[PDB]
């Protein structure tokens, strides 16, 4: 039944010559511009909260006289550590690679139309709408905090080592992380630091939190490193995306380079050790569906690296 | 009967027990006067209770939610060291048994299943059962067949504890005014208490009621009786199985926190309702028979909202967000199906859910003798054999060649011997 | 009657998908020398 | 079984858009 | 049994095991008796 069920799903598997009739049944609620609005508390503040705006009055389009953000600083950010960008944010240069200490730094964002520069205090304006909320809150960035997210993917496989296959395509498996800020499940990966790229970043973000090599756990075996070598020597970047994190303000903001690591075979992914460290909890292997619910907009990731891999969602 | 001034409970270190008055231990119990109160009051609503047409009085304790269940269940320790003596027949098994209270009809074939492999399985391994405190659904039912199970037995009685959450019992308004030591008082389960309506089923050994400050509110007792179950288990290094048969929302926090604490979950398919949902998921995650590859997301949300009535979009977000949550280790949920496989596996089933935890490897070799399936034991061993892991090996097994002995398996007593255990390095539990 | 709302989703899926397959006339025996009937033909194929 | 995986490895089978993460 | 239809299986199951015991199948009494139909709410056809 198994094989008559693929070899039947191998056959009638499949802008132009495409019409939508969902108008018939909708109507007038056909679509709706959902934009993203933070949650009114801002994480880790002690109870500091923004001004409330509806999802409708977002965007930078629209002219909105009625707007009196909130100016909030954390306290981390403000005792200026090294990843932390100075609180005059003058004589920065935006959209352009810049050199801070002698490291590289970015600074370019993903929107088409850039980044604009306010001419009264030369702070950056966020371009993916309003929230609320000025000044650098959490991050320690003015301005594009580039992050690199890493999703080690391999086949959801049963004992036997058929794949899983739900809706007509295979089922992914992905490694996911529980936060210990809020929580939350997460995609690992982090901050990009001063005078790295997206790859170090990826590698070293994936290590410090899915597996606790940081300084913390201790030395792997040396035959295990050229399995993990060879596991992250294939990866491709799927999406460039602005992320829907709760701690952007309207002069930082988190925008995400994912990078996925496909284990076709499953032999590299099979020998990894999951173990929680660094700003992470727990680890586990999970399972990709459409229904999970996870920190920020890790939910597009993921549906960006089953749009890539073909597997459901 | 005179009144116990003094109880014998054991101690941290777990070598021995010291006697001290009930006064100073009791001391740890906290109420709620309003739900507003955080430190609390002393607890003052303690001692026994007596139910028409039965012999024996039934405890009952009225602790807070801030609790520690370490002290409940030495108080349940205590009071059976008490009854029976120092030595009493510890538990190998506890069984939680949660699910539909109000809203719980099923056909009789049905029940009359769950019931005969519930009886073989309590009856062979002297399992504690834990449902809830309650006089209606599956706990009453289960109190039926320990109530019958409670006749065949002639020394040690098994409790059956219920856990509930006080605010909805009809006699508690008596039970917590007066003199602290209450023995003997009468339980009235048709007397007219105008706010509540629910009262406690009369077939139960022990009463644990959970206060939280409320009145009429229900599911503040769920996070107690899994850590409860957890810190029993971990106390006599027993597995913890619990057993799901239809239920509502609360019924799906029971075994999101179940899960949540480590403890094993088997969900019993075709009996309806919440049931249902966590197999549908369970089903959909993790089985890779053919029948279940058109199962969908979709399908799941509308039977989330077919069953529990979410009647918001972030309200059933959070339920299938749990439902998808339970069932996300496949080794802690085992799914029974009453209307597809056999009639005689859910104690298969039982001991699948006790053979997926991680340790007490003497004791899981003594539950696979308990059920008498010599292959899972055979398998395990042979796993074992394979996997070097030499000294785990060495460590239990003359107490299981031993277990062996006194349970009259001699087929176990032969697999054992030879598994490599001396006959001559075989040691007693206690000492001369 | 009113459709469940949840069943309404699934044929919002359905219908998002459509491929205009044909373009004719009609032999559509109410056509006259001044009205005829022409139709265009929507496939709405479900895979699964 | 032999069939399964040899059907299996006839789906899933597969310089720009390439990242090298060993030097982390 | 697996599709609930509990209403249309209690009206039916009671001269299915009367006409069960006319007939003489034994087997079909016992079935029928294991589907939940109570021994003594039986109906007589007639009216006496
Ligand atoms: N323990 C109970 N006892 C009696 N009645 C209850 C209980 N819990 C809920 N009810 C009532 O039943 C109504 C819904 O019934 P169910 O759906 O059966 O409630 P359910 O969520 O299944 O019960 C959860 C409770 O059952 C126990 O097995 C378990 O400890 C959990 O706390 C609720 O509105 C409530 O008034
Ligand atoms: N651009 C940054 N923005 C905010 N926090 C950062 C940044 N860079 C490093 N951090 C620090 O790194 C922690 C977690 O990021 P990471 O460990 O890289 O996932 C934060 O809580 C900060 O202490
Ligand atoms: O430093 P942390 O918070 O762990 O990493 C930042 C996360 O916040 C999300 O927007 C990014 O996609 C990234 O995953
Ligand atoms: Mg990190
Ligand atoms: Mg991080
Ligand atoms: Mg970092």
């Amino acid at each position: 039944i198994s094989f008559r069920f693929s070899l039947d799903q191998q056959a009638t598997k499949i802008p132009i010559n495409r019409l939508n009739s969902a108008v018939a049944v909708h109507g007038h609620t056909a679509e709706a511009a959902e934009w993203y609005v933070p949650p009114e508390e801002y994480p880790k503040s002690g109870g500091v909260k923004r001004y409330l705006i509806d999802a409708s009055m977002v965007p930078l389009s629209i002219m909105c006289p009625s707007y009196d953000p909130v100016e909030y600083t954390h306290p981390s950010v403000a005792a200026q550590p090294v990843w932390a960008d100075p609180a005059d944010p003058r004589k920065i240069k935006f959209n352009v690679k810049d050199e801070v200490n002698g490291k590289v730094v970015d600074r370019t964002s993903c929107h088409p139309s850039g980044i604009s520069i306010d001419s009264n205090t030369g702070r950056p304006i966020n371009p993916w709408g309003r929230t609320g909320m000025t000044g650098r809150g959490l991050l320690g960035k003015w301005g594009v905090n580039q992050a690199a997210d890493t999703v080690v993917t391999r086949w959801k496989r049963s004992p036997d080592g058929s794949i899983l296959e739900r809706d007509g395509k295979k089922v992914l498996e992905f490694v996911a992380i529980q936060r210990q800020d809020n929580k939350m499940w997460a995609i690992p990966g982090g901050f990009v630091d001063n005078g790295e790229d997206v790859a170090l970043t990826s590698g070293r973000e994936f290590m410090e939190e899915a597996l606790g090599m940081g300084t913390s756990a201790d030395l792997m075996s040396a035959e295990s490193k050229d399995s993990l070598a060879a596991l992250f020597s294939s990866g491709t970047i799927v999406a460039r995306i602005y992320c829907e994190d709760p701690r952007n303000t309207d002069n930082a903001w988190v925008e995400t380079t994912c990078v996925n690591f496909h284990d076709e075979s499953g032999r590299h992914a099979a020998r990894l050790k999951l173990q929680g460290g660094d700003d992470a909890e727990h680890a586990r292997w999970m399972m990709v569906h459409g229904g999970l619910n996870l920190f920020a907009s890790h939910r597009t990731l993921l549906q960006h690296v089953t749009s890539a891999l073909n597997a459901y969602f | 009967s005179v009144a116990a001034k003094t109880l014998l409970i054991e101690n941290e270190d777990g070598k021995g027990s010291t006697r001290m008055e009930v006064q100073d231990f009791m001391k740890r119990f906290h109420m709620h006067a309003s739900e507003d109160d955080k430190t609390g009051s002393p607890s003052t609503a303690w001692g026994t209770l007596r139910f028409p047409t039965k012999e024996a009085t039934a405890p009952y304790l009225r602790l807070s939610v801030n609790d520690d269940p370490e002290d409940a269940l030495l108080f349940v320790k205590a009071m059976l060291a008490q009854k029976y003596g120092e030595t009493y027949d510890r538990p190998s098994l506890i069984l939680s048994v949660t699910g539909g209270a109000r809203n719980f009809t099923l056909p009789p074939r049905l029940e009359t299943a769950i019931a005969k492999g519930l009886r073989l399985a309590a009856q062979r391994t002297n399992a504690w059962v834990v449902t809830g405190g309650t006089n209606t659904g599956v706990m009453k039912l289960t109190g039926q067949i320990m109530e019958a199970l409670s006749k065949t037995q002639s020394h040690f009685i098994p409790p059956t504890i219920g856990i509930a959450t006080y605010g909805v019992i009809i006699g508690g308004d008596d039970m917590t005014r007066g003199e602290p030591p209450k023995i003997g008082l009468e339980y009235e389960m048709h007397k007219k208490d105008p706010p509540k309506t629910t009262p406690l089923d009369d077939n139960h050994n022990l009463f644990l009621l959970v206060d939280d400050g409320s009145t009429n509110k229900f599911g503040k007792e769920i996070k107690f009786r899994a850590a409860f179950e957890n810190a029993a288990g971990q106390a006599f290094a027993a597995p913890v199985v619990t057993i799901v048969v239809q239920g509502g929302p609360g019924t799906l926090g029971t075994a999101l926190q179940a899960v949540r604490q480590g403890t094993p979950i088997v969900v019993v398919d075709g009996s309806g309702l919440a049931a249902d949902v966590l197999a549908y998921a369970y089903n959909f995650m993790h089985n890779p028979l053919t029948r279940f590859k058109s199962y969908t997301i979709d399908d799941l949300r509308q039977k989330v909202a077919q069953t529990f009535n979410p009647k918001s979009s972030q309200q059933l977000t959070n339920l299938l967000d749990s439902a998808l949550e339970c069932v996300q280790d496949p080794n802690l949920v085992v799914v029974y199906s009453l209307q597809e496989s056999g009639i005689d596996e859910f104690d298969d089933c039982i001991l699948k859910a006790i053979f997926s935890s991680q340790g007490k490897l003497g004791n899981k070799l003594k539950q696979a003798m308990y059920f008498d399936q010599l292959d899972v034991a055979k398998r395990a061993l042979s796993e074992a054999s394979k996997n070097g892991q030499h000294n785990e090996i060495a460590a239990c097994i003359n107490d299981n060649l031993m277990a062996a002995m006194m349970h009259n398996k001699p087929h176990f007593v032969e697999l054992y011997l030879g598994f490599d255990a001396k006959i001559y390095e075989l040691k007693p539990s206690e000492e001369v």
